[PDB]
């Protein structure tokens, strides 16, 4: 099963991420079945 | 295909629902029939999971 | 094992007769459905006549009805048809069909109408 979490932060920082506290809270679930060993972002 | 064939000869509609075993999600199920609730007793019940 | 071979074909006028056999072997025509077709010189292939394996139901095509008349023998296992009041369209080479396994396919026998 492949899962994503996700929160959204409304503060300014533009140094760093902050020393706040935030929980993530679940979008979906999906099972793939899947070895995967990598990944790579796309702009 | 003639409108005059036999029901032999007429032909037959055929859809195929197949089902395979693979480590894929099952998306297509059948409906699941629900019945109506009830409060304030000691009961049994069947929820979603 | 199987083979259709056809005979009976021949050169008739406007409101003529005649009448095509189909010989079979290899297996038996109560246990098994078969067809006629036929192939006119620059037309496709189209179904003709058939009977169903029991042998009660017999069938024929729209622009067939009423003047076409197919038989079988079961002891000499031969096909037969009987084709009556001939017009000009209706010149082609007939084959029978059958499916034993695979589908044989005969020879045929050149049939003109003129």
């Amino acid at each position: 099963y492949f899962k994503i979490y996700s929160k959204h932060t409304p503060i300014n920082l533009v140094r760093d991420l902050p020393q706040g506290f935030s929980a993530l809270e679940p979008l979906v679930d999906l099972p793939i079945g899947i070895n995967i060993t990598r990944f790579q972002t796309l702009l | 295909f003639q409108p005059t064939n036999g029901v032999g000869y007429q032909p037959y509609r055929v859809v195929v629902l197949s089902f395979e075993l693979l480590h894929a999600p099952a998306t297509v199920c059948g409906p699941k029939k629900s019945t109506n609730l009830v409060k304030n007793k000691c009961v049994n019940f069947n929820f979603n999971g | 094992q199987v083979q259709l071979v056809e005979s009976g074909g021949g050169l008739v006028q406007a409101g003529g007769s005649l009448r095509l056999s189909c010989a079979a072997s290899g297996f038996p025509v109560k246990n098994f459905e078969m067809e006629w077709y036929r192939k006119a010189p620059g037309k496709e292939r189209e179904w003709v006549a058939a009977i169903q394996s029991g042998g009660v139901e017999t069938y024929y095509a729209d622009s067939v009805k009423g003047r076409f008349t197919i038989s079988r023998d079961n002891a000499k296992n031969t096909v037969y048809l009987q084709m009556n009041s001939l017009k000009p369209e209706d010149t082609a080479v007939y084959y029978c069909f059958v499916y034993v396994g695979r589908s044989y396919i005969g020879q045929g026998t050149q049939v003109t109408v003129s």
